[PDB]
C-alpha cells in the first residue's frame, strides 16, 4: 500500500513544446500540470495524454517551480501557485466544470528572479510563501492578496524552501542551510557541510506506521512535529539533516546553533536537482539522466533508472502520504530538459 | 592571463625561475583552422543561407580547410577563414600570435546583416509582385467593362 | 476615369517589370554582397585607401575563386549608407569626401563594438556630439572624478564621448568587454567595486588624437579602431571649397543651395515612391495616387530646371583642378 | 615527477583499468605534462609520431592524439575516459546554466576548448596547482578559467589594479585574498592578467 | 482510439489574411501550420489561435502544398523539418525551433523550370529526401542533407499535380486522367492505369495497418507491402484502386479499380484516411467522411467555409513514431480554418 516501486520503464510519454522545469499531481483528479521553460502551464490527462487539456501563457520568462493544493474549509476547490523569472507569482485557478486556467491575481514585490514557492492551508487561512534571489522570502495570503511577512535569512541568494506548520527552512547558494521561524521572523539553526549550492530541501513529516527517519525521538521533538530535514546540493550527494530543538516565541539556543548531518547519502554521478519522500523510499533525480531510489534505513540504492530521459532530469514529484486530505496514489511524474515527460502508472 | 608573450612584462613573467617552475604551462596559442572553421560552421548554420543554386568548385585538399564543399556554408566559412588567414600574412605580423577577436566580429556582423538584407529583399519583392498583380487586375477589370 | 489611371502608370509598371526581371540578379549575388560589406565593417577600419583597394582586389579574387558571386558595380556607400543617414551626417557637420562617409558608416553602425575614433583633427568630438544633441557629455580619462560622472552617465544612459583614448583606464574593461548581468527587466554592470543600472540607451565612444598612439592590447583586440586622415580628394575639394568661396560667395551659396535641394528632392521622390507602394499593397485612393504622382511630376520638373546650371560648376572645376593638385 | 604524480591521481581517481587503458592513461599525462608548452603544428605531429615510436618499442591501441584524449571527471564519480558529443551536451548545457547564474556571453563550443576546459580542470584539481594560459587576445583564457573555478566550486577573484595605482593597492588586494583564503576557508582562484602587472 | 469521428460543431476557428491553400499539423505538438496565398507561413498555438505563434513570408508567390517530418537519428539531435512550394519556380526548406516558436531556414531546392505543386518529406533509416512535381511534367527527387539533385524523370506527358512517396516507389496523378507506379532510384513507371475524365487532384498509397482494406492478401503482397491505393479527380467520385504486382530491381501491367464512392456535388480537393474511414473535401463546401469496408457516407459538414474548401490533415496512423492524435484540421478559401480537437 505504500511500498511500491515503479517500473523499469515509463507508463507513458508527454511531449512539451520546450524543457519541463516542475511537475505536479492533482490530488484528487488524475490528471498532471507540467511547466515549461518557454513560459507556457500545460495540463495533461494521465490517461489521454495526445492531446492537452489547457495551457496559457501567462509569463515572458520561465516558469521556475510551482505546488497544488486543494483547497478546504472549515464551513472547496484546487489552486495553483506558479514562480516565474519575470518577478511574479501568477496564481491560478483550475475549473473542473470547463477543464480550463483561469487567472486570478499576481504577487509582486521582488527586485528579481524567485525560485521556489510553497502553499499551505491551515485553519482555512491559506498563506503562499516564496523566495527569489533578493534573498527575501516574503509570504503572502491567497485570500487578502497582500503581503504577511518578509525577511532576509542568508547571505547570498535562496534556493529552495520548504514550510511545516510555522516553520521554514531555505538552502541557499553560500551552501548554508537555515531555519526560520515564520510568525517571529528570526533564524534558529544553520546548517554546514556543503561546499556546492543547495538544490532542492525540504522536510520530513512524521508517518504513523517502522521507518527509521520518519518517527520522533524524545518528547520534545513529538511535541515540535519535526526533526529530520533533508537537503540536496551539487555535491552529488544527499544529506539528512538534525535540527537541534530550539529553546520555547522560541528563542536561538547558541549552544544548539548548528545542524547535524547524521546520514550523507551518496552514489549519483552529477548535480541532484530535485528530492521526494516516499515512505521507507528517498527518490530523488539528477543530472546524470537518471532517477534513483535510497533506503532511509539503510542508505542503499535499490533501482537504478538510468536513461530515463536523452537529457538532465530537472524535476520529479510525488504524492503527500503524510497529509490525510490527500490519497498517496502510487503515481510519480517526472520531467526533464528534453523537452518530454515520463509519467509512471501504476 | 598573458596576451602577447613577446613583449617585456610577459617575458619576465615566462623567464621568472619560480613561477616557470610552479605553473604548468598551457599554451593556447592563436587558433588552427580546423578550429576556426568548426565554430564558424556552428555559428553560421542559424541563418538563411543557401537559397540559389552553387555548383561546387575544383579545389586542391590541402587548399580548402573544411569538409569537401557541398552547400553555400562550407563556402563562405572557407572564405572567411581563408581572408582572415590572407589578411593576417599581409600585415606581417610575425610569430606574434593573431588574436581570432577580428574573425569572430566579422561573422556576426555577417550574420546580422545577411538577415536583415534577406527579409528586407522578401518583403521588397513581395510587395512589387503584388503591386504588378494588383495592376493587372485593374487592367483586366478596365477591359471587362 | 479608370482607364486613365491605369494609363498614368505605364513608367512605374515597367520599373516593376525590371525589378522583377533583376531579382534573380540580386538574389543569385546577394551572399556575395553581404560578405564584402561584412569585411568592410569589420576588417577596413583601420587602413588606408591603397591598402583597402589591394585587399579589396584580393578579397574579389579569392570570393570568385570559391564560385560565389557579387556585384560587379558594388559600393560600399551605395550598400550601407541609406540617403536619409547620408542627409543626417552631413547636415550635423562631416564632409561631403567618400572616405570619411564610409568612415562614419563603419563606426554609426556597429552596434555591438564600441568604436575607437582615431581623429587627429579633433573635430569628430563635435559632429558625433551635434548628431545626438545637447544630451551628450564629454568625458576624459585626465579628469579628476572621471569614474562618478561616468557611473552618473550610465545611470542616466546619454551617449558618452571619452577623449585622449590612448591614456586608457581599465576599469571599464566590464563596459569595453560589453559582459552584462541582466537581472530581470534591469542590466548592471559592475564598475570599479560597486555595481551600477544600465538605461538601455547608454552608448560609448572612445576617441583618440595621437596618431601612432600606445593602446592596450586588451583594448586594441575588442575595440573597432577607426583612422580619419586627409586623403588627396579631401584637400582637393576643400581647397577648392576656400578659393571658391574667397571668389564668387553668393555664387557659391547658390550652388550649395541648388545641391542641397536637388539632393532633398531625391529622397523626397524615393520616400514618395515608398509610400505609394505602401499605399497600393494595402488595396478615395484613385484621387490620392494622382496627388501622388502630380507631386512626382512636379519634382521632375524641378529636377529638370535645376539641371541648367552644373557645366559652369564643372568648368570651374575644371580651372581650380592646377590648384588643387598643386 | 610531475608525470608521476599525475599518473598517481589518475589511477587512484579512476575505476577498474586494463593495459589500453594504462596505455592511454600515461600517454594523456605524457601529453599534458611534455607537450602543453609546445608552439608549432610541426612539433606537435613529431610529438606524436614520437609516443607511437616509444609505445611501439618499449610497450608491445587506438588514435592518441591531442582532440582523441579526453580524460575527465566530469561526467561520473571517477576519472576515467569520457565520449565526446556527450560531454560536449554535457558542457553545453553547463555552460548554458553558468551564463544564466553568473554572466551571459556568446561563446561557441568546440572541440579544442572542450580540450582546454579539461586540462584546466585537471591542472586546477591538483593541490598547490596553478597555470600559466599563453595565447593570443580574445582566445577566451579569462572566461574560461571563470567558468572552470565555477565548476570546481571556487571563488572568483580578480585584482582591480588600473591607472594610478601602486603597489599598495596590490599589497591590500593579496591580503585580503590571503585572508579570505585562510581565515574564511574560501577556496579561491586568484586570476593574474599580464597588463595587471 | 482509432475509430473516431469529428463533432458536428468545430472545436476551434482559425483566421488569417488571405486564402488558405495547405494546412499540416506538428506530429508532436499541438501547434498547427497553415500557408497563405502571400507566400505567408502562420505558426499557430491551439489554444492561443488569435495570435500567431509565428508568421514569416516564406514565398513572394502563392504557397501551394505543404509537408511534415519528425526526424529520427539514432547518433545528433532531432527537429521538425517543414516544406514549403510555391509559384515562385523554388522549394523552401525550414526547421522549426520549438525552444522560442520562432522558425528557421535551412535550404532551398532550385532547378524546376516552372511552379512546383506538390512536395512530400520522407525518412530511411539514417537518410532523408524529397520529392517535387511540377507543370515542366516532370518528377524530381532531392535530398534534404546535400541539397543537389538525386532522381529526375518525365513519367506523364501532362503535369503531375500530386505525388505520395513510401519505400523506394512513387505514384503521380497529373492533370490526364492517369495515375502511375514508378521505382525510385531506376526511375522507370512500373505500372500506369486510366478511367477517369477529369485531371486527378490528389493520389496516395493505401498503407497496412496490424480488415477489409488494411490487410495483405496474400504472402506474396505481403513481403512487398504495397497493396492497395486512392485516388480522387474533378469527376465527384473517390476511386480504390489495386496495384498490379511487377516482376522483381523491379521489371514492369494495368491498374485494377476495386471501388468507387460517388456523392459529392463538384470538385473534391484532398484525401485522408484514419484507420477504417476515409474524409474528403468538395468545392461545394462539403467534408465528407466515408467507410472502406461497408463503402458508403456515414457523416457530412457542409456550410463550414463561405468560399470554397481546400485541404484537410490528419496524423499519420501507420508510422510509430508519429502518434495518432483524436484531432482533425482543414482549410478553407474564405481566410478561415477549423480545428477539430476530441
Ligand atoms: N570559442 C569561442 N567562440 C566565440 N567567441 C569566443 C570564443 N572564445 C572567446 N571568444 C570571445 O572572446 C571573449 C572573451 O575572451 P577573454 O578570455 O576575455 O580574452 P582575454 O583572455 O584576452 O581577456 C568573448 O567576448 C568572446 O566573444
Amino acid at each position: 500500500v505504500l511500498k511500491w516501486i515503479p517500473r523499469n520503464l515509463p507508463s507513458c510519454l508527454i511531449n512539451v513544446e520546450s524543457s519541463v522545469t516542475s511537475v505536479k499531481l492533482h490530488p484528487n483528479l488524475p490528471i498532471v500540470f507540467v511547466a515549461t521553460d518557454h513560459g507556457k502551464l500545460y495540463a495533461f490527462d494521465l490517461f489521454n495524454y495526445t492531446i492537452p487539456l489547457a495551457s496559457l501563457q501567462s509569463h515572458t520568462k520561465a516558469i521556475t517551480s510551482m505546488d497544488v493544493l486543494f483547497t478546504n474549509y472549515t464551513n472547496n476547490y484546487l489552486v495553483i501557485v506558479t514562480a516565474s523569472k519575470d518577478l511574479q507569482i501568477h496564481v491560478f485557478k483550475w475549473v473542473s466544470e470547463e477543464c480550463k486556467f483561469q487567472q486570478i491575481r499576481s504577487l509582486l514585490g521582488h527586485e528579481h528572479i524567485v525560485s521556489a514557492v510553497k502553499i499551505w492551508q491551515k485553519n482555512n487561512d491559506v498563506h503562499i510563501a516564496s523566495c527569489s534571489r533578493d534573498q527575501t522570502v516574503k509570504i503572502w495570503d491567497f485570500h487578502n492578496g497582500w503581503s504577511l511577512k518578509t525577511f532576509q535569512p542568508h547571505s547570498q541568494w535562496v534556493r529552495s524552501i520548504d514550510v511545516l506548520g510555522d516553520y521554514i527552512i531555505s538552502g541557499s547558494h553560500d551552501t548554508t542551510l537555515r531555519l526560520t521561524h515564520w510568525p517571529s521572523g528570526n533564524g534558529l539553526s544553520v546548517g554546514t557541510g556543503h561546499e556546492f549550492p543547495i538544490e532542492k530541501v525540504k522536510f520530513i513529516h512524521f508517518i504513523e506506521d517502522e521507518i527509521r527517519f520518519r518517527t520522533p525521538s524524545t518528547d520534545r521533538y513529538k511535541n515540535w512535529g519535526m526533526q529530520y530535514c533533508v537537503s540536496a546540493s551539487r555535491d552529488r550527494t544527499i544529506k539528512i539533516w538534525e535540527i537541534p530543538l530550539p529553546t520555547l516565541a522560541p528563542i536561538p539556543n547558541p549552544t544548539d546553533s548548528n545542524f547535524r548531518c547524521v546520514l550523507t547519502l551518496k552514489g549519483h554521478l552529477s548535480w541532484v536537482r530535485d528530492i521526494s519522500i516516499r515512505g521507507q523510499y528517498l527518490f530523488s533525480c539528477a543530472d546524470d539522466k537518471s532517477v534513483r531510489c535510497w533506503d532511509l534505513n539503510t542508505g542503499q540504492c535499490l533501482h537504478v533508472w538510468e536513461k530515463l530521459h536523452t537529457g538532465f532530469v530537472n524535476c520529479l514529484d510525488l504524492d503527500v502520504d503524510f497529509d490525510s486530505n490527500v490519497t498517496p496514489r502510487q503515481m510519480m511524474v517526472t520531467g526533464g530538459l528534453d523537452c518530454k515527460s515520463n509519467v509512471f502508472m501504476r | 592571463t598573458i596576451c602577447d608573450p613577446t613583449n617585456n612584462k610577459s617575458s619576465a613573467m615566462i623567464s621568472s625561475p619560480a613561477l616557470f617552475n610552479r605553473c604548468i604551462i598551457n599554451w593556447m596559442g592563436d587558433w588552427d583552422t580546423k578550429t576556426m572553421s568548426q565554430v564558424a560552421n556552428n555559428m553560421v548554420d542559424v541563418v538563411p543561407m543557401e537559397f540559389t543554386d552553387f555548383i561546387v568548385p575544383e579545389v586542391n585538399k590541402e587548399l580548402v580547410f573544411t569538409e569537401p564543399i557541398q552547400t553555400i556554408r562550407d563556402a563562405v566559412v572557407n572564405i572567411l577563414i581563408h581572408f582572415d588567414r590572407n589578411f593576417y600574412q599581409k600585415m606581417k605580423v610575425g610569430v606574434n600570435p593573431r588574436s581570432p577577436g577580428y574573425f569572430i566580429d566579422g561573422l556576426r556582423a555577417l550574420v546580422k546583416l545577411v538577415t536583415a538584407k534577406y527579409q528586407d529583399l522578401q518583403e521588397n519583392q513581395r510587395f512589387v509582385n503584388v503591386g504588378l498583380e494588383k495592376l493587372n487586375e485593374s487592367v483586366l477589370k478596365v477591359n471587362e467593362l | 476615369r479608370s482607364i486613365s489611371l491605369v494609363k498614368s502608370l505605364t513608367f512605374e509598371k515597367e520599373r516593376w517589370l525590371n525589378t522583377t526581371k533583376q531579382f534573380s540578379k540580386t538574389s543569385q549575388e546577394l551572399i556575395g554582397n553581404c560578405i564584402i560589406s561584412s569585411i568592410y565593417e569589420t576588417y577596413f577600419g583601420h587602413l588606408n585607401e591603397r591598402e583597402r583597394g589591394d585587399m579589396l582586389v584580393i578579397l574579389k579574387r579569392l570570393l570568385g575563386k570559391f564560385a560565389v558571386k557579387y556585384d560587379v558595380n558594388y559600393r560600399f556607400i551605395d550598400y550601407l549608407v541609406t540617403l536619409d543617414e547620408k542627409m543626417k551626417w552631413l547636415e550635423c557637420g562631416l564632409d561631403k569626401n567618400d572616405y570619411f562617409l564610409e568612415n562614419m558608416s563603419i563606426v554609426m553602425n556597429s552596434q555591438d563594438a564600441v568604436p575607437f575614433l582615431l581623429d587627429p583633427s579633433s573635430h569628430m568630438i563635435t559632429v558625433i556630439s551635434n548628431y545626438y544633441g545637447n544630451k551628450t557629455v564629454l568625458l576624459s580619462f585626465l579628469e579628476e572624478g572621471f569614474v562618478k560622472r561616468l557611473e552618473n552617465a550610465v545611470r542616466f544612459g546619454s551617449v558618452v564621448i571619452i577623449q585622449d583614448g590612448e591614456f586608457f583606464d581599465p576599469i571599464i574593461s566590464r563596459l569595453i568587454s560589453r559582459e552584462f548581468n541582466h537581472a530581470g527587466n534591469r542590466v548592471t554592470v559592475e564598475i570599479g567595486d560597486h555595481e551600477v543600472d544600465v538605461s538601455g540607451d547608454f552608448k560609448l565612444f572612445i576617441h583618440s588624437c595621437d596618431p601612432s598612439g600606445d593602446i592596450p592590447i586588451f583594448l586594441r583586440s575588442r575595440v573597432r579602431l577607426v583612422h580619419f586622415v586627409t586623403n588627396k580628394e579631401s584637400i582637393e575639394t576643400r581647397i577648392f571649397d576656400i578659393t571658391l568661396t574667397e571668389e564668387n560667395a553668393e555664387m557659391q551659396r547658390k550652388r550649395e543651395d541648388l545641391i542641397k535641394l536637388n539632393t532633398e528632392y531625391r529622397l523626397k521622390l524615393k520616400n514618395l515612391e515608398k509610400r505609394l507602394l505602401e499605399e497600393l499593397n494595402n488595396s478615395e485612393l484613385m484621387v490620392t495616387l494622382n496627388n501622388l504622382k502630380k507631386e512626382a511630376m512636379n519634382i521632375e520638373k524641378k529636377l529638370s530646371e535645376s539641371e541648367e546650371f552644373f557645366p559652369q560648376f564643372d568648368n570651374l572645376v575644371e580651372e581650380y583642378s592646377i590648384i588643387g593638385k598643386h | 615527477t610531475r608525470l608521476v604524480r599525475g599518473v598517481y591521481t589518475a589511477i587512484n581517481t579512476g575505476p577498474r583499468q586494463t593495459l589500453r587503458s594504462l596505455i592511454r592513461l600515461w600517454a594523456y599525462e605524457a601529453w599534458r605534462i611534455f607537450a602543453d608548452r609546445l608552439v608549432g603544428v610541426k612539433e606537435k605531429n613529431s610529438f606524436e609520431q614520437l609516443l607511437y615510436e616509444t609505445v611501439d618499442k618499449y610497450l608491445p591501441l587506438g588514435n592518441i592524439s591531442s582532440t582523441s584524449l579526453l580524460f575527465s571527471g566530469l561526467l561520473s564519480l571517477d576519472f576515467k575516459e569520457v565520449n565526446k558529443t556527450d560531454l560536449v551536451n554535457f558542457i553545453e548545457e553547463r555552460f548554458k546554466t553558468f551564463c544564466d547564474e553568473e554572466l551571459e556571453v556568446p561563446m561557441v563550443i568546440h572541440e579544442s576548448m572542450v580540450d582546454h576546459i579539461l586540462r584546466i580542470d585537471r591542472a586546477l584539481k591538483q593541490v598547490q596547482g596553478h597555470m600559466m594560459l599563453i595565447g593570443a587576445s580574445r582566445t577566451g583564457k579569462t572566461i574560461l578559467t571563470r567558468f572552470v573555478a565555477w565548476l570546481n566550486g571556487l571563488k572568483i577573484v580578480q585584482p582591480k589594479i588600473h591607472r594610478h595605482s601602486n603597489l599598495s593597492d596590490f599589497d591590500m588586494i593579496l591580503k585580503k585574498a590571503i585572508s579570505d583564503c585562510s581565515l574564511k576557508e574560501s577556496r579561491t582562484c586568484l586570476i593574474i592578467d599580464e597588463s595587471n602587472i
